[PDB]
RNA sequence: GUGAUCUAGAAAGGUAUGUCUAAAGUUACUUAUGCUCUUAUUUACUAACAAAAUCAA
């Protein structure tokens, strides 16, 4: 149990464990990945909030790259 | 004039809260559906296929109306035979789809 | 008039019943008339009672036909314990007493102003001082400051009466000016009188949680604020709300102290929690159980132990009454002799009874009612019940059970004692009982939820 | 120089509500802040908390 939906990050990457509980926080970083891919499209005309939002996709993207790498 | 420009502006502005809140839930409804639109194009840019997600179920029996005909009331059976004119649409239907 | 009675009891039963829906209660037992009829200085409703009254209900048929005369009473309002309440008829004084009282002082103040005119000369001020309060215009306004602006004002009567027509609100006094008039009442007296009817004020006192706040004498607090809020009401009222002489209700025992509910009263949830917060009662359980046992090894020598020891307590056995074990257990260099089980002030026993080795230390606290909070009563009932009991771990027969009431912080031991014991254990209770940080935290904490504040 | 004894406590009554959760595929090697336990003071939000009435100076 535990759930991994309440947690952190947590930040740093080579500070976690064994590879069958990395897995679960590595899906827990790729929702977000999906979740805010799709708020990329969106036609609401933000231009300055989907900066703030792309900048934030490349620093999510960037750890996605990180949990990849310590597996 | 700022009084003004406030009554001019709460005469010409008659919805309420439920209005205007589905004013803005229909903006972003679409928002959401134009976006994912979009994603699926920029995926098959790539050629990859990745086919548009139905509207989640509400209750048990909720209807996809694209599933089927409705509530089929077929039309009563006439005496003028329309045999010639159901090959022509299926042709002409077929051929749309194409 | 009959049917005016009547009604002066279901009004004020109608609105005594509205306090008690202000509650989830219409007990009867939970509300005594001391909860309705003790003046705001000492913490209740300070109503005025006027239907504690034997009605008239002389033979209904032949009443309408010759006016029988008063033959036979009907109760008015009745409750358990019959406290003869006051009622302010007997505070006022009657209309035609009223009026011939004003036919002699009017008259004596003529004369005795003629006397200052005769004599040529101010009025003594004193000498009318007598006839003061008295007289239907009520001879105090013929001194008053604003008199001659008062007296151009005519035509005030019918004004008064009219303001019917031009304010939403009434003013019910309509048939008064007191700038005109005076004062034509006063009520001190009642509130006197009903304190000495429900026995005064240490009687009253018994009913609320005032010795629960560790204050001695009532002279040193005036009070939080004139209205007095519904849950400090319901807080200090709470050993009368919740007691146990209920007629029916479910017992909850809280939640993780030892006071049981008798049904559901929220209000009186809600303070409690507040008062017994962050496991206050285990914090005070273990607080008395490391005082004893710091105070038993001072005088290790003395009282000739090999040593104390804490029985290692489970934090649910603090407020578990059910059934209760060990605190502190003890170990003699010689064996000792233990008298006949006795109470804490029981003056001397026969120690020749039995001869033990270990002893035993038992605390017991409870939250005391107005029923019960006669804690020598229940120290040895629940001693009596335990050392009967199969159930309750005890290392032998043996030990005293150290009972202490928090809502009425007394305290009392019960069981037996080998010699020196208790000159020794009274000091130490004492001690305790005025000094324990935990039991401070009690103190203090009640203090702010009942808002009671020393004269400091 | 007597008596007739009503009651009785629980729920809904406190909050909305709604939406989302590719893990599992349907045949053409970039490394960057670890929120401490208690008490006091100050500020912000918050209780959609409460409140001077008759009357006496």
């Amino acid at each position: 149990y535990k759930d991994y939906s309440r947690y952190q990050r947590p930040r740093n990457v080579s500070k976690v464990k064994s590879i069958k509980e990395a897995n679960e926080w590595k899906r827990q970083v790729s929702k977000e990945i999906k979740q805010k891919s799709t708020r990329i499209y969106d036609p609401s005309l933000n231009e300055m909030q989907i900066a703030e939002l792309n900048d934030e996709l490349n620093n999510l993207f960037k750890e996605w790259k990180r949990w990849q790498w310590h597996i | 004039k700022e009084m003004l420009a406030e009554a001019r502006a709460r005469l010409l502005n008659t919805q309420g809260k439920k209005a205007t809140r589905k004013i803005r839930e229909r903006m972003l409804e679409e928002s959401k559906r134009i976006a994912e639109l979009q994603k699926r194009r920029e995926l098959k840019q790539a050629g990859i296929n990745v086919a548009i997600k139905k509207p989640k179920k509400k209750y048990g029996t909720d209807i996809d109306y694209n599933e089927d005909i409705v509530y089929e009331q077929a039309p009563m059976p006439g005496i003028y035979d329309t045999s010639t004119e159901d090959r022509q649409i299926k042709k002409k239907f077929e051929q749309f789809e194409r | 008039t009959e049917p005016l009675l009547d009604i002066l009891v279901k009004g004020e039963t109608r609105i005594q019943n509205r306090v008690k829906l202000g509650l989830n209660s219409k007990m009867p037992t939970r509300f005594p008339p001391a909860v309705f009829y003790t003046p705001k200085e000492l913490g209740g409703l300070g109503m005025i009672s006027a239907s504690h009254i034997l009605i008239p209900a002389s033979d209904l048929s032949w009443s309408k036909q010759t006016d029988t005369g008063i033959t036979h009473f009907r109760a008015g309002m009745t409750h358990e314990d019959e406290k003869l309440i006051p009622t302010i008829f007997r505070y006022i004084t009657t209309w035609e007493n009223e009026f011939l009282d004003s036919q002699r002082v009017w008259a004596e103040y003529a004369t005795k102003r003629q006397e200052a005119i005769q004599q040529n000369r101010r009025l003594a001020f004193e000498e009318l001082e007598g006839s003061w309060d008295r007289g239907i215009p009520r001879i105090s306004t013929l001194f008053q400051r604003d008199r001659h602006t008062l007296a151009y004002d005519r035509g005030h009567r019918i004004r008064r009466e009219f303001k019917q027509y031009s304010l939403e609100r009434n003013s019910p006094f309509w048939w008064t000016n007191s700038h005109h008039d005076g004062k034509l009442w006063n009520l001190n007296a009642y509130r006197t009188d009903v304190i000495q009817a429900l026995g005064g004020i240490e009687t009253i006192l018994e009913h609320t949680l005032f010795k629960g706040t560790g204050f001695n004498s009532w002279e040193g607090l005036f009070w939080e604020k004139s209205q007095i809020p519904n849950r400090r009401f319901t807080l200090w009222w709470s050993p009368t709300i919740n007691r146990a002489n209920v007629y029916v209700g479910f017992l909850v025992q809280l939640d993780l102290t030892g006071i049981f509910l008798h049904g559901k009263i929220p209000t009186l949830k809600i303070s409690l929690i507040q008062i017994f917060r962050a496991h206050l009662w285990q914090k005070i359980h273990e607080s008395i159980v490391f005082d004893i046992c710091q105070i038993l090894d001072g005088e290790l020598d003395v009282l000739q132990i090999e040593s104390v020891t804490k029985e290692t307590v489970h934090p649910r056995k603090s407020y578990k009454m059910n059934s209760s074990a060990a605190d502190i257990t003890m170990e003699s260099v010689h064996e000792w002799e233990v008298s006949k089980p006795s109470l804490l002030h029981e003056t001397n026993d026969s120690f020749k009874g039995l001869i033990t080795n270990k002893m035993w230390f038992d605390v017991q606290l409870r939250y005391g009612d107005y029923d019960s909070h006669d804690i020598s009563r229940y120290v040895r009932a629940k001693f009596l019940d335990y050392t009967t009991d199969n159930v309750s771990m005890y290392p032998s027969p043996t030990g005293v059970m150290i009972g202490i009431d928090l809502a009425y912080n007394m305290y009392d031991a019960y069981g037996n004692w080998f010699n020196g014991l208790k000159p020794l254990i009274q000091n130490s209770m004492r001690t305790i009982m005025k000094a324990n940080p935990a039991l401070y935290v009690l103190r203090e904490r009640i203090r702010k939820g009942l808002q009671i504040y020393q004269s400091s």
